[PDB]
RNA sequence: CCCCCCC
RNA sequence: CCCCCCC
RNA sequence: CCCCCCC
């Protein structure tokens, strides 16, 4: 799930 | 039967030879560089975040981003413009988005990755996993403000911070340079270096170094993000914090015409000295070019003009040292490695610059 | 012969550097920001009552 | 670049320089405008330090005089040398003049 | 509003002020060194407006 | 870096 | 004739 | 050649 952050 | 009409002028003549010029130099005919347009601004500004968040083994496109930040806040034609007049034939490549593959977001559509000419995308793709990775691990040891986040408007300030600093040390060395960013970033960035405790100033000072020395062009594309952020009516902390180093970084390269100002306004008595006096004409004509140049002669060195030169006091020795003498005597000089011809001259000042210091008086 | 040409003026210099600029910074560019209309006036005065 | 050998270039740049005299004023043209530029890079810097140090070549006791002007050397008041100053003052305003 | 004009330069009305208190040690030899980038200061503030 | 009081 | 040093 | 400190 790294790419699915808020960020 | 006087000896009036013995003056010559020459400095004053050399710069006229210099300025009056109908021809351009064309240097970089063959080169390209990088831009990113405005729109892309907030991809870039959470770029910028993603560099001071976590532990990156390269540091070497930093710089680069810090400069495309630039390049968004002015505009990509502007900066086209600024290039262009500041003697370069280089041509701008320009900034693209592209989507990374199969990966998928969080809003659904396809994750899209900034795409910088002469920047891999290895590089940018390693980074950006590198951050989110270590974003991943602190969401899971603790259950992160919006300052503490890559995307906080000022993260790009912050990373042009550091490179104002080294910006700061152009006229010095690469080491000295590195060493004055270190530590005065560790007080300067404090509240940064709070909110991301894991930005590695050395390695992104470093990298802001070598893209000065480099491209020259971005020296001058960081003097006019300078001015056009000292011209705006308000702005953030950090923006203030970076326009206040980089009119620290102004006067670089000519720290003998500032202490010959200060040992003139030091009374030293050791410049009625007779070896002194008879230098003090071309010593006048130097400070005469500064005015006559105007506001620009203070970013000389900074833009590494080949004018740069002509402001030099290199030759009046007995000028210099009484100088440097005065400097030493407040313990202004610190480590400065600027030799001194006559150290006769430069005890004498120095001795009498203590004295003057250590002593007290009323006027 | 006299230190009257010792002058620098480096703090004119700088001010004139920063104000004398034809670029202009850009910010906040995908940001937004509400206004209420003049017409609305009474209606956020009795809600700035409350 | 521990191997170029500077006798030689310089012995080419010299011939050059007498046997096309216009060169000259391309060189000197060159260097104008490499001062009026914006940026450079150090090679360019030291470029123009040294065409700035071969500016008044060629009239070294215009500037010697001006140094001894400077000096305050008394033998300047010497009845010989007064009765010689009005020209010496004359070719100082022909340089003014030149510009 | 108008008590709120001068914030963040309160040393510029202090030194006005000192001035105007005939503080004698204005006469100090490290302050007259110094009142030149003083008075650049207060005329960069005369320039702004 | 700057700023920092009171009304 | 002029020029001639050093940086 | 120039530059070189500190903030």
């Amino acid at each position: 799930d790294i790419y699915q952050l808020i960020m | 039967m006087s000896l009036q009409g013995i003056h010559l002028s020459d400095l004053s003549y050399k710069h006229a030879i210099l300025k009056e010029s109908q021809y351009t130099i064309k240097r970089d005919v063959g080169t390209t560089t990088a831009v990113t347009p405005s729109s892309l601004q907030q991809e870039i500004t959470l770029l910028c975040g993603e560099i001071l968040y976590a532990k990156h083994a390269d540091y070497k496109y930093a710089a680069e981003i810090g400069i495309q930040y630039i390049s968004t806040a002015l505009g990509s034609e502007r900066v086209q413009q600024i290039l262009r007049n500041s003697g370069s034939e280089v041509q701008v490549v320009l900034t693209r988005t592209y989507s990374l593959g199969k990966i998928k977001n969080n809003k659904g559509e396809d994750l899209q990755m900034l795409d910088i000419h002469g920047v891999e995308k290895s590089w940018v793709e390693e980074i950006d996993k590198e951050a989110r990775k270590t974003m991943a691990t602190l969401l899971k040891e603790s259950s992160i403000p919006q300052n503490q986040r890559p995307s906080a408007p000022d993260t790009p300030i912050i990373l042009l911070c550091v490179g104002a600093l080294i910006f700061t040390k152009l006229a010095s060395t690469i080491e000295v340079g590195l060493e004055t960013t270190v530590r005065r970033a560790n007080r300067v960035l404090s509240d940064a270096l709070k909110r991301y405790p894991r930005m590695d100033i050395p390695k992104i000072a470093r990298s802001f170094y070598d893209l000065f020395e480099q491209k020259v062009y971005h020296r001058s594309l960081f003097i006019e993000y300078g001015k056009a952020l000292g011209s705006s009516s308000t702005g953030s902390k950090a923006e203030s914090l970076f326009v206040n180093i980089f009119m620290q970084a102004y006067g670089a390269g000519q720290t003998m015409l500032r202490w010959g100002v200060i040992a003139r306004s030091s009374n030293n008595i050791m410049l009625g000295h007779v070896s002194v006096q008879a230098e003090l004409k071309q010593v006048t004509e130097v400070y005469d070019l500064v005015r006559e140049m105007g506001p620009e002669s203070g970013l000389l060195h900074l833009r590494q003009s080949p004018k740069a030169g002509l402001l030099s006091l290199a030759n009046c020795p007995n000028f210099a040292s009484v100088v440097l003498g005065n400097a030493s005597g407040l313990g202004i000089i610190g480590m400065y490695r600027g030799r001194v011809p006559n150290t006769e001259l430069f005890s004498a000042a120095e001795s009498y610059a203590k004295s003057l210091k250590e002593s007290n008086k009323i006027n």
